[PDB]
């Protein structure tokens, strides 16, 4: 509450908590704003290169958002299958570079989809399927070639200020299809989100704001030793540590335990902290451990 | 259900299955002997591919020579070394067009590179073949020993320290009338030892003068010497020898064919790097189709002669100096006599004897009297065998000595690229022995005729392509220097991987090496995340066994084990311990460049880091990184025989043996009283004799006549 | 001296040097004061280029062309076209300077003390083909013409020179500046009249002398001496092209199906799926290997106390009764109370293992004089068929049983991704081949081929007795210490390492060797026993061998452990592979499956002649026992039959994947491969599978 800070993550547990977030919709390391237009969606199949078939809600109509993705910022224009014109700033190479192909990734260009080469069968965290437009963005964040080498290239504007960007964002006459540098920066206050099962932001009239798919997977080492007490996440530390805090836990509250198990009821081996330490048990030899614990 | 190994290729590509099927990349135990047989062999396989050119009789060396260079052509498939020197000079021709501003900056660098060397580069290398002693012995033994020699034949080119001067003497002492030298004799012994009777025979070695004709010199310096390398050099060829693979190497470095000397990813990246290129600029319509070709016989087809004239030629813009100190090595290696070995071995069964037949005495006995495969050998070596117990031998190349020069004329064939201007490119990669080609046409039968005009232009330029181990196949999945390629994916067929125990150095040495062994494996080897940390688990494994380290919570028991449970016990950072005082081990993947001082410091107990840590500690005293510790230890490094001179002239004056007999009685009467740390031992014999008479008499062994008796005999022996 | 480098001079300047000394291929930290001198070298080239300039027809308001600093190769193809253009000699040595004047290259030198003898010696070295302007520290100055420099660019460059001097000197860098003509002390060569006569032997054929050669070299212009070489070369020297089929490929080496060959005997050192171990359950303390044995002797007191054996089966030349005296030696010296291993009844350990019947070696004087010594022909390895015990020994080797051998160390916490990767992968490949019998008989052999050559430390002119043991562990937890028999090694006087120690090695089992005779033409086995382990008796044999190793092979055995890295890399190639197909890791989805993909399942071997599939566990014990059985079966022909079957298989599996390939030799590769199927059950088994295998895929590609 007290920091404006976080990206994605911050927001949704913002959200599940019920606090103050920025409005921006998200698309990864991509956060738009839409300033102008409005588009509808629409249900169909879809050829990719690769040559297989599977629905997707492409958005038609004219629309025009302020793309921004880390430092570098930017204009976009979106209509059915084509990148009229995107605009960026100066920036790290890396930035607008994500910040470019994600552009690709959310126009639904058709040459994007004819940009793909090899099986987009991704798989998330928890196993289970991505969205298509995930999907793209992934396969096509992990191969930038590919796809820069699909789209074509054109000549530059005239203006002063306005040029090309080669795939390694040289500047060139020779630059991709309605993409150009500006020196001219563009300018970069909140409001209530309600939250769903699956982690997912919604507004108020219902729109889908930012997914839990957008959560960059950059693991890092926080600079301060955070502590937690809920018991169920203790397995993301190593076994040792899951074994200190389960045994810890067992020997503060040794007289409720020694009180359950004298009126021999089987609610005292339920708790979360044995749900925890369960984990790192051998699945084969688990129901023999059990057994013999409880038999003696 | 009977297993079937092979049925694992049905469900994966054979590229991926066959992935390091040999953990070994050196060489077996059991490998075929290399012997006196096998360099016959060799010499004999080396003139039948060649015996087609001019045989003559040289007139320095008195040795039969074979030189097939512009001889006359295959008229059939088999091994030839008959080659054009036409055809290479043309070849080079080409190259440098290509490459304009290669070979002269090549040579250039070279040269400067020699100027600026010392001599004491030589001795970075394998055993070498010592001439003095004739026999094979480390690089640095061998230079000191060419290096005394020489200072006795007025020969002073180590002093000026320069390599040039060094190779000037060599060459000048290939001019001495009569060159004399240092050698080593044995000579049995006659010393005590006890055994059964105070008496053992044994071998002393001792330094002799020796001089030697300079024919015979001459004969000794170009002499090969063999121990998959089949012979080694001696001393006056190495510097030539380095010379020129300088160059070499200098030349391919910037020759993109080449796939040398690339080590690690970036082969894989040059490997794709080529696919790629290749079948970008293919024809369109047309087929592209690759060769993973190999070569039989290669060294013993390639002639000294040829890489002569592809040094004069590179080196066409030079000064001349440099030039001849480039020609010095192939002249040399145009006249190498090959050594024998150590010879035959031939028994009777029936008295149950046998012998060992010499080198020089291969003929002294009936050709009957050896088997088939002998007796065919010989008779066929005859012409080509000295009376000294070598052969002649000019063509060939005895495996690896010119490695870098074969690649520049491998890559120097791969680069005519056309030949009648019909409708094929060629081009590929080549590491100085076997080389990848591909091939742009029409058709296939196309790019076949462009593969038989290729292997008929390696033909005229001495390469030998393997029918009987090479195939075709349509780009995209090839071989190149046992690594698999297959449309994008990369597999090794040989790996190696650590051997069992330490390093040898001491504790924080040997985790250190091991640690940066297991990093340098993922880096070139390309050994994947679960291999490198099993990997880590067998060298903790070793270590600890070697080290007797064992874990401070551990339930083992030994002499070291119960100082490092007590310091277990009485430490609080226990995950700051170092793995050698039985702490945990934390290395990963992520850390495989840390020393693990560095890593655990900030766990480690403050005492602890003081004592581990210490700046003035009795053991450190006075490649890879590491932390100098306590740990950091030094072995005793002290044996064989010093003082030679005066305990050979003691040993051999006669007494000896009785000083030996009265020190072994009571000396040995107890296990240690011995006043050692530089007694006189006839000081230790007093002072043990007044303390045998002392308790003597306290015990009543010997009454106060013979106490005094014994004190007046001791009282003359001055310690008393 | 760096930090003087680095600001006596712009970053250019110092990035320049370091580039174009670089190229010497050498390091460039260790020695910085040729850095120095180049810097200051090409500081000095760069002031006398710029201030005098040229026009349209030589107004003096450029003139200089820097050579020095560019690429060697740039800088040599510039000088070259100079040259050329100006049609003037090149000089050997690259310049570091040209003048558009003169229409001369120049050099430009540094040094320390007076000039005139520097000029004087580089004139002498490149003679007169090149003019040189020198300045030195010193304040002095040398040129060859005096209108090559003014007044302003001369005074400039010893101002600076002199500022640097003077500077050096303030942090004590003038004491350790080293000279300019080190570099290039040696510039005089002279071949001896011996060099020089064997390089004039030396030429191709078609030249009298040396001199003769480097002028054809330097002279003639060899182009199209390819084509015409290649006109008159005979047609038969062509490659052969022939387009490759499946008929094409045929079974290799047919002959081990010929029934009228001999079984192939069982040659590996240890008994591997028929071994017995005395199980005797332990604390986990660790003890010396004679105390485990006569601790698990006690245990089965009944075998260790025997002393009348039924011989069951004989080997050929070796005597039972010697054998049996040995063993009886053996466990009396294991039985005993002393520390030591050591047999103190030599005689039959003597007499046993055929160690004096050695020949005696005399003088070769008496022997190239007596005519009855003669070489001795080579026993050539005899030839065999298909050994039925091998698909036996692959088949129990691969089960899963009862107890694991296996407990490795420790590694810390994985953080990166990456890390995660390898550990799930061990994970599951530990968890798989944890229990397997393969793991178990491997650890028996690296241990004991350890303690073999641990015995020879000191121990070589005597005889030693050793107990085949190993440590094994259950899944309940409780720890064994098993013996699987004794062995007693022999004396090497010799001190060289490749030098073979006989050793005779008493395994027990629980196989009667009659049921396969072709399997033990090589042991000798008793009876000596009988265990009982559900109130049944079974059988105990003791299989008795003699055998010759050397510490290379004791080396060899040590290493054998690494069967288990390579099963982990080969395993891992595999997941490699399946991910590459995928671009994200494809290890928990091919092992255990995720709710995209499902288990993979691989094809492992034949059941009543229809194929059979299993679970990834199975390929990868499959694998490993493959692994354990090459290492234990390894020689020259195993690796040599390797070798040619690995281009065998990459031609068949470039025709799986329509590749269209073509072969030119297919025969000789066909030899080659046979050239190695003789007598190794290894080799025999794997041409046997390969041949199946083949069949099937050709069955399979019709489809």
């Amino acid at each position: 509450a007290a920091i404006d800070g976080g990206d994605v993550a911050c927001d949704i547990i913002r959200a599940a908590l019920g606090l103050k977030i920025r409005q921006r919709q998200r698309f990864g390391r991509l956060e738009l704003k839409r300033i102008s237009g409005r588009g509808f969606k629409n249900d169909e199949e879809i050829l990719i290169g690769n040559g297989t078939i599977q629905k997707i809600g492409i958005w038609d109509g004219e629309e025009e958002f302020h793309v921004r993705c880390g430092e570098c910022r930017g204009i976009l224009k979106k209509s059915k299958m084509k990148l009229e014109k995107l605009l960026i700033n100066s920036a790290k190479k890396e930035d607008m570079r994500d910040l470019i192909i994600l552009c690709m990734v959310f126009s639904q260009d058709t040459r994007m989809f004819q940009g793909v080469r090899g099986e987009i069968n991704f798989l998330n965290r928890a196993g289970q399927l991505l969205s298509p437009m995930y999907q793209l963005q992934r396969y096509f964040l992990n191969r930038s070639n590919d796809l820069f080498d699909q789209w074509g290239y054109e000549e530059s504007p005239k203006a002063s200020e306005l040029h090309g960007i080669n795939e390694s964002m040289n500047a060139s006459d020779y630059t991709l299809k309605g993409v150009v540098v500006t020196r001219n920066v563009i300018d970069d206050e909140t409001e209530k989100v309600s939250i769903t099962k699956n982690l997912s932001l919604i507004k108020r009239t219902g729109e889908v704001i930012m997914g839990a798919n957008d959560v960059s997977e950059l693991e890092s080492q926080a600079q301060l030793m955070i502590t937690y007490d809920t018991p169920k996440m203790w397995e993301m530390g190593t076994t040792k540590e899951l074994v200190q805090n389960t045994y810890q836990w067992v020997l503060k509250n040794l007289v409720t335990l020694k009180a359950q198990f004298l009126l021999g009821k089987e609610d005292m081996f339920q708790w979360d902290a044995f749900e925890a330490f369960e984990s790192i048990i051998p699945q084969k030899m688990a129901g023999q451990y059990s057994g013999f614990a409880r038999a003696v | 259900m009977n297993i079937n190994p092979y049925f694992l290729f049905i469900d994966v590509p054979i590229q991926a299955a066959i992935s390091t099927t040999f953990p070994y990349t050196g060489v077996p135990p059991y490998s075929h002997g290399t012997g006196t047989g096998y360099t016959i062999d060799t010499v004999i396989r080396t003139h039948e591919y060649s015996n087609k050119g001019k045989q003559y009789i040289s007139d320095v060396t008195g040795c039969t020579m074979v030189d097939p260079t512009n001889g006359p052509l295959p008229e059939d498939n088999e091994p030839s070394a008959y080659a054009q020197l036409d055809c290479v000079l043309e070849a080079l021709d080409r190259m440098d067009e290509e490459h304009p501003g290669l070979f002269q900056a090549a040579s250039q660098n070279a040269m400067e590179t020699l100027m600026v060397t010392t001599v004491d580069k030589l001795t970075q290398g394998r055993q070498t073949f010592d001439w003095t002693v004739c026999r094979n012995q480390p690089a640095a033994t061998a230079l000191n020993t060419t290096i005394t020699s020489f200072r006795l034949n007025d020969l002073n080119g180590a002093d000026k320290g320069g390599l040039i001067p060094f190779c000037q003497d060599i060459i000048d002492s290939l001019d001495r009338p009569e060159m004399t030298f240092f050698s080593v004799k044995n000579i049995k012994k006659k010393l005590p030892a006890k055994n059964r009777k105070g008496f053992l025979i044994k071998r002393i070695p001792m330094k002799v003068k020796d001089k030697i004709t300079k024919v015979e010199y001459i004969k000794r310096a170009l002499s090969l010497n063999t121990m998959r390398a089949i012979a080694t050099a001696g001393i006056q060829i190495r510097g030539f020898v380095l010379v020129v693979e300088n160059l070499a190497k200098n030349i391919c470095e910037n020759l993109e064919q080449s796939g040398l000397p690339v080590g690690g990813n970036e082969k894989k990246a040059k490997l794709s790097n080529a696919v790629a290129k290749m079948l970008s600029n293919c024809p369109p319509g047309g087929i592209s189709m690759t060769v993973t070709g190999d070569n039989t016989k290669w060294n013993e087809c390639l002639n000294p002669r040829i890489f002569l004239a592809m040094t004069e030629r590179i080196t066409r813009d030079s000064p001349i100096w440099f030039r001849d100190f480039c020609s010095i090595a192939p002249v040399l290696f145009s006249n190498k006599i090959a050594r024998l070995g150590k010879g035959f071995m031939i028994t009777s069964k029936t008295k149950r004897l046998k012998a060992q037949i010499p080198c020089p005495d291969l003929f002294s006995i009936p050709l009957e009297r050896y088997n088939e495969e002998t007796r065919a050998k010989l008779k066929k070596l005859k012409p080509f065998f000295n009376e000294e117990g070598t052969a002649s031998l000019s063509p060939g190349m005895m495996m690896g000595m010119f490695n870098m020069l074969s690649t520049v004329l491998g890559v120097a064939a791969l680069g005519i690229k056309n030949i009648g201007n019909k409708e094929y490119l060629w081009d590929g990669l080549q590491s100085s022995d076997d080389f990848a080609l591909f091939v742009n046409a029409k058709d296939e039968e196309t790019c076949m005729e462009g593969i038989n005009d290729f292997y008929r232009t390696c033909k005229l330029l001495g390469i030998n392509m393997s029918k009987k181990k090479s195939y075709c196949n349509e780009t995209g999945m090839f071989e190149f220097t046992s690594m698999f390629y297959r449309d994008g994916f990369v597999s090794n067929f040989a790996m190696e991987l650590p051997s069992f125990g330490v390093a040898g150095v001491n504790e924080s040495a040997d985790m250190a090496i091991g640690m940066t062994i297991i990093k340098n494996n993922m880096i070139n080897n390309g050994m994947g995340p679960a291999t490198a940390q099993t990997a880590i688990q067998l060298f903790i494994a070793d270590y600890r066994y070697t080290y007797k380290c064992h874990r401070g919570d551990s339930k083992v028991e030994g002499k070291r084990m119960k100082i490092i449970k007590e310091l277990w016990e009485n430490t609080k950072g226990r995950d700051g311990l170092l793995v050698a005082d039985g702490g945990p081990n934390i290395y990963n993947l992520r850390n495989l460049h840390i020393p693990e001082i560095v890593l655990k410091y900030n766990l480690m107990d403050p005492e602890y880091k003081g004592r581990l840590l210490h700046p003035q500690n009795p053991f450190v005293g006075h490649d890879y990184d590491a932390v100098s510790g306590t740990h950091s230890w030094r072995t005793k490094r002290n044996r064989s025989i010093l003082n030679t001179d005066q305990r050979n002239m003691i040993l051999e004056e006669q007494c000896y043996a009785k000083c030996c007999n009265l020190f072994e009685a009571c000396f040995n009467s107890a296990s240690y009283r011995k006043p050692v740390g530089q007694h006189s031992m006839l000081e230790a014999m007093a002072h043990r004799l007044r303390m045998d008479a002392r308790l003597d008499y306290e015990s009543g062994r010997m009454s106060k006549d013979d106490f005094e008796k014994a004190m007046a005999h001791l009282g003359e022996i001055g310690y008393i | 001296m760096d930090t003087f480098i680095t600001r006596n001079f712009q970053t250019t300047i110092i990035q320049k040097a370091k580039n174009t000394m670089a190229e010497f291929s050498e390091d460039p930290e260790l020695q910085p004061a040729m850095l120095f001198n180049i810097c200051v070298h090409l500081e000095v080239c760069y002031v006398i280029s710029d201030m005098n300039f040229l026009d349209e027809e030589g107004k003096a308001y450029p003139q200089y062309e820097v050579i020095e600093g560019m690429p060697r190769t740039i800088a040599w193809m510039v000088q070259r076209s100079l040259a050329q253009e100006h049609g003037i000699e090149t000089p050997k040595y690259l310049a570091d300077l040209f003048d558009y004047k003169t229409k001369r290259f120049i050099e430009v030198g540094i040094t320390k003390g007076l000039a005139d003898d520097y000029f004087w010696k580089k004139k002498e070295k490149l003679g007169n083909s090149m003019e040189l302007m020198i300045f030195s520290y010193n304040q002095d100055y040398s040129l060859s013409n005096e209108s090559s420099l003014d007044e302003e660019g001369k005074g400039r460059v010893l101002s600076r020179l002199t500022e640097l001097q003077a500077e050096l000197s303030l942090k004590n860098l003038w004491q350790v500046l080293i000279g300019e003509e080190d570099v290039e002390k040696g510039i005089d060569f002279k071949l001896g009249q011996t060099i020089s006569r064997l390089r004039d032997i030396s030429v191709p054929a078609g030249f009298s002398n040396f001199e003769g050669m480097r002028s054809y070299i330097d002279n003639i212009d060899p182009k199209g001496a390819i084509e015409r070489n290649l006109a008159r070369m005979s047609p038969l020297v062509s490659v052969t092209p022939k387009k490759l089929t499946w008929e094409d490929l045929r079974p290799i080496g047919p002959h081990i199906y010929n029934h009228e060959l001999p079984e192939v005997p069982y040659n590996a050192f240890l008994l591997m799926s028929d071994e017995l171990g005395l199980a005797n359950m332990t604390e986990g303390k660790s003890k010396k290997p004679k105390t485990l044995a006569k601790e698990c002797l006690e245990k089965y007191s009944t075998l260790r106390d025997q002393t009348d054996p039924i011989l069951i089966m004989k080997s050929e030349k070796a005597n039972e009764n010697f054998l049996w005296k040995l063993w009886r030696d053996c466990v009396n010296t294991i039985s005993n109370e002393e520390m030591s291993n050591e047999l103190q009844k030599t005689n039959y350990a003597k007499w046993a293992t055929g160690d004096g019947l050695t020949y005696q070696k005399i003088m070769k004087e008496v022997a190239i004089d007596d005519e009855t010594m003669c070489q001795e022909e080579p026993k050539i390895p005899n030839k065999c068929r298909v050994a039925a015990w091998v698909q036996t020994e692959m088949n129990l080797l691969s089960t899963l049983t009862s107890k694991r051998a296996l407990d490795l160390p420790e590694i810390g916490p994985d953080v990166a991704p990456v890390e995660h990767v390898g550990s799930e992968r061990r994970k599951y490949f530990v968890n798989e081949i944890n229990y397997c019998k393969a793991s178990t008989v491997m650890m028996k052999y690296v241990l004991f081929h350890t303690s073999l050559l641990n015995e020879s430390n000191a121990s070589m002119g005597k005889y030693k007795v050793i107990p085949i043991t190993n440590r094994v562990v259950n899944e309940k937890g409780e720890s064994f210490d098993m013996l699987y028999g004794l062995a007693v090694k022999g004396q090497s006087h010799l001190r060289g390492d490749t030098d073979v120690v006989t050793v005779v090695t008493f395994e027990f089992s629980s196989t009667d060797p009659r049921v396969d005779s072709g399997k033990w033409p090589k042991y000798t086995v008793f009876r000596i026993g009988s265990l009982f382990v559900s109130g049944r008796e079974k059988s105990v044999y003791l299989y008795c061998r003699v055998n010759g190793t050397n510490k290379i092979q004791m080396k060899w055995g040590m290493e054998a452990r690494r069967c288990l890295l390579q099963s982990m890399q080969q395993m891992e190639a595999i997941v490699e592979q399946e991910s590459s197909i995928q671009g994200y890791d494809m290890t928990k989805a091919c092992f255990k499956g995720d709710r995209v993909n499902s288990p993979k399942t691989f094809s492992i071997g034949t059941q009543e002649g229809k194929l059979v599939k299993g679970s990834f566990g199975k390929a990868l014990r499959v694998i490993f026992t493959k692994c354990l059985m090459h290492y234990v079966f390894g020689n020259a022909q195993l690796e040599g039959f390797s070798a040619e079957s690995r281009r065998l298989l990459l031609l068949i599996q470039a025709l799986k994947d329509r590749k269209g390939p073509w072969v030119f030799d297919l025969e000789g590769m066909y030899s080659g491969i046979e050239e190695c199927i003789s007598n190794n059950p290894w080799v025999i088994q794997s041409a046997y599978w390969f041949n199946e295998w083949l069949g099937f895929e050709k069955e399979g590609s019709k489809v």
